[PDB]
């Protein structure tokens, strides 16, 4: 995360002067829609990061995961507290 | 407070942070691991032009939407290409 | 069942429309032309709801082949001008979707007409500034009013 924060800083120039021009205005991701091509256009340095994060990484490992964080919170309704700030980072990743 | 600028010429500029800020492309520079601690160095800015740069970087601190008439900024004829080469790489 | 319709008015009316419809068919623009008539008179006295799928089904019938009907946009256009003028509105936007398709069609259809030829487009090219004019008021209607999300969705996704 803050590789990419960092990244993100340090590409300053490429994103202000020559992605925006062919990124996709947000206004017809929303309403106009009007998009089906087969190609991933251009967009922002950390917006790369973090969607490339999520292609490539959280997908194919999750149910484990998940199975995992469910199975200690039976743990904890059980009393015991495991640690609080490395699940509260995991949750707030998503 | 209080931040300074390296030319390529060598000539070094101390200058209020809060003026130097007004320029994006300093901010990010400054943000990531150079925290610095400020000098900054750019290793191919001349020494004038900078000036020029940092004159105006105060000029616009002292009038912000302020009334009257406000005083047009002098631009000698030869530098104007410098200085509007050097406006990207500031993005001020 | 006829002896019976003979008495309303409004019955055979329906009928006769009906009957033509069943025997021309779909095949000439001339089975529109009584519809609109029929849907003025009604235009004139009534609440407006009947004339507005009158239209709408004479619109259909045309579109279905290659005709010019801006002047019918305009016209009914006026229409909505006057009845929310009216304050009565109760505007219902599925057919403003469903024009908004419409003059969408035929302003593409059009223009590629014009990119045909241009040795007589002078009227088609007059038509263009109408259509567009056209859609600014019909564009300004949809504004006068308010409705759901989903429509809000399609009237901007025009």
């Amino acid at each position: 995360s803050k590789g990419a924060d960092y990244m993100d800083c340090l590409y300053r120039y490429l994103n202000t002067q020559f992605i925006k021009k062919n990124k996709l205005t947000e206004a017809d991701l929303q309403y106009g829609y009007g998009g089906v091509d087969m190609n991933e256009p251009l967009m922002e340095i950390g917006e790369l990061a973090l969607d490339m994060w999520r292609k490539l990484m959280v997908e194919p490992l999750q149910a484990i995961l998940i199975r995992m964080l469910l199975r200690e919170i039976k743990n904890d309704r059980g009393g015991e507290d495991p640690n609080q700030k490395v699940i509260h980072g995991v949750i707030n990743s998503f | 407070m209080y931040v300074k600028l390296i030319s390529s010429d060598g000539h070094e500029f101390i200058v209020k942070r809060e003026h130097a800020l007004t320029s994006g492309t300093i901010k990010a520079m400054l943000s990531g691991p150079g925290q610095f601690a400020n000098e900054v160095n750019f290793r191919e800015i001349p020494s004038h032009v900078l000036s020029k740069v940092c004159m105006y970087f105060t000029y616009k601190v002292r009038y912000t939407n302020s009334s009257t008439e406000i005083p047009e900024f002098p631009i000698a004829p030869e530098i104007a290409l410098e200085l509007l080469m050097a406006a990207n790489f500031l993005d001020c | 069942e006829l002896e019976s319709i003979r008495q309303d008015r409004d019955a055979l009316h329906m009928e006769g429309l009906i009957v033509r419809e069943r025997i021309l068919g779909a095949d000439n623009i001339d089975v529109s032309h009584p519809i609109i008539y029929r849907g003025a008179v009604y235009a004139d006295n009534m609440e407006f709801e009947q004339c507005i799928k009158l239209w709408l089904h004479a619109l259909h019938l045309r579109q279905k082949g290659n005709r010019n009907t801006h002047k019918d946009l305009l016209r009914f256009a006026q229409v909505f001008s006057q009845m929310i003028h009216l304050n009565e509105t109760v505007k219902a936007p599925d057919i403003e979707c469903v024009l908004r398709c419409s003059v969408l069609e035929i302003e593409q259809s059009m223009n590629r007409v014009k990119n045909i030829s241009d040795a007589d487009v002078h009227n088609a090219m007059d038509n263009y500034e109408c259509n567009l004019y056209t859609f600014l008021y019909l564009v300004c209607i949809s504004t006068k009013t308010q409705c759901s999300e989903e429509d809000q969705c399609k009237i901007n996704k025009q």
